[PDB]
């Protein structure tokens, strides 16, 4: 449907902007905070969002599409992350790369757990 | 071929002073990357802005180090680096 | 200029295009058991960003809007860590740790690889 | 936070195999994920996907072992209604 392409595009654009802004304010090549920040904040909120959308499967399409598929899809990035990690590898700093990759991976997974948990907690 | 030239001006056997001159183009920051030439797991790193001189510490004396300066103009993009092999 | 109105537009456009493509891919290819549409987008994205980075170092002269729209927009919206994370956790929660590990390794090693091949593709085709 | 694939039945022919069937009218289900493993020992868990049909078959089980089968009812990817599980020994 055409509403949906719009729902996504809006969220995607908002998230993408926020990520980019974060990336200006926080992000060096040595250790990319702005990226990780966005990826983790994103990881958290998607845990929340998923818990809310299972518990209310009645809600209309545009919400999940705009929140999750749009906003959180644009707020977060694997592309940038990958390029930054490879950058580190290429620089020779394998420790750092591993660190950034573990941070980014473990972190996001954790966040998503705490985001799920925060909702399961606050509906009991 | 960026931060051109690039050289080492300092002593102690545990420390080292790099300096370069990198007018046009524009650099957001430099990343200095150093380790014992051989073992790649030893390599460490730090970041300097658009200034033009750095200082490395906590080196093992009499050891073959390899310093690289990467000149980044915009987060993930950088002009080709310069390296130096130097014994402390 | 780094905070200009052209730039917010450049990003928003690419971000929206990428996000759409990802979502479409995610309809056409992806189940909860193993999310291909996601991985496809994340890997295709991983590849192209390798390309894009090699082209933008080699031509640092180009104007801002290109990198912002291609990379920060399109590849930022085409790819997702959020979705990926949620899908992996989903697996973990299901109890299928093998699968989860697989999907995480795929998604991680894959993207890294792709980015290497994307860089390599450009270094190769500019000898 | 409510019950799904309502009505879940398990025939257990063979000590290596198992036949599940359910009846899950409204709500809609996009697909089910059947998840089965030796209770607890989580790396052993395997899984397969069935669409909006209503019967499955599991093979290659270890005999005399405590298995746990779960049916997860997903309506549109990553979202699923609360599952039903069955514990049984082969
Ligand atoms: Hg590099
Ligand atoms: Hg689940």
């Amino acid at each position: 449907a055409p509403l949906n392409f719009i729902a996504i595009g809006i969220g995607a654009t908002l998230g993408a902007w926020l990520r980019w802004v974060l990336g200006l304010k926080l992000n060096g090549a040595g250790w990319p905070w702005g990226t990780l920040t966005a990826n983790l904040v994103g990881g958290y909120l998607i845990g929340v969002m998923v818990a809310l959308i299972a518990s209310h499967p009645e809600w209309p399409a545009w919400i999940r599409l705009a929140a999750v598929t749009g906003f959180l899809g644009g707020l977060t990035t694997f592309s940038t992350f990958s390029a930054e990690t490879v950058d580190m590898l290429c620089r020779g700093v394998y420790a750092t790369a591993a660190a950034y990759a573990g941070a980014s991976l473990a972190g996001s997974l954790a966040m998503t757990g705490l985001g799920l948990a925060t909702v399961r907690l606050l509906l009991r | 071929s960026v931060p051109t030239k690039l050289e080492v001006v300092a002593a102690t056997p545990t420390s080292l002073l790099i300096s370069w001159d990198a007018p046009a183009v524009t650099v957001d920051h430099y990343v200095i990357t150093y380790g014992e030439t051989g073992a790649y797991w030893s390599y460490q790193e730090f970041t300097v802005p658009g200034s033009k001189t750095a200082t490395i510490s906590g080196l093992k004396p009499g050891v073959d180090y390899t310093i690289t300066v990467y000149a980044y103009w915009e987060h993930m993009y950088h002009y080709s680096p310069i390296s130096i092999n130097y014994r402390t």
